[PDB]
């Protein structure tokens, strides 16, 4: 679950979350322990760079199916 | 038969089960980049 | 959480389904979170 973000949403990801995707793509077993590694890029994954969007039961598309940072 | 597609949509833009055997073998995706969405192989 | 479960037996009545039984074992129980509404078979061509 490794990836460059915003520093906002290092504090948040997990199974079975709040909201439509976030349960529906992270249907998993019930167990986990959220934890993360991390430290800033706006040095090396910027200058400059808008490359940051990401994507009824199940209906998952390419919490929401769209959303995006820059 | 190559094999089968399942799913809501059926077409990738929504999450699209996509199932394919290969001799003995089978190979399965769900995933929204689209297939050889026309199944088409030279019998 | 997608459920497959198959067969393969000798059928001499190529045409058309057989009387008697059949009962079929699982092959998998996928993880995936999925919804179905439609299906279609992929096939080749001369």
């Amino acid at each position: 679950d490794s990836f460059v973000i915003r520093g906002d949403e290092v504090r948040q990801i997990a199974p079975g979350q709040t909201g439509k995707i976030a349960d529906y793509n992270y249907k998993l077993p019930d167990d986990f322990t959220g934890c993360v590694i991390a430290w800033n890029s706006n040095n090396l994954d910027s200058k400059g760079n808008y490359n940051y969007l990401y994507r009824k039961p199940f209906e998952r598309d390419i919490y929401f199916p769209l959303q995006s940072y820059g | 038969i190559r094999g089968w597609i399942f799913g809501t949509t059926l077409d990738s833009k929504t999450q699209s089960l996509l199932i394919v055997n290969n001799a003995t073998n089978v190979v399965i995706k769900v995933c929204e980049f689209q297939f050889c969405n026309d199944p088409f192989l030279g019998v | 959480y997608f459920k497959i479960y198959s067969k393969h037996t000798p059928i001499n009545l190529v045409r058309d389904l057989p009387q008697g039984f059949s009962a079929l074992e699982p092959l998998v129980d996928l993880p995936i979170g999925i919804n179905i509404t439609r299906f279609q078979t992929l096939l080749a061509l001369h």
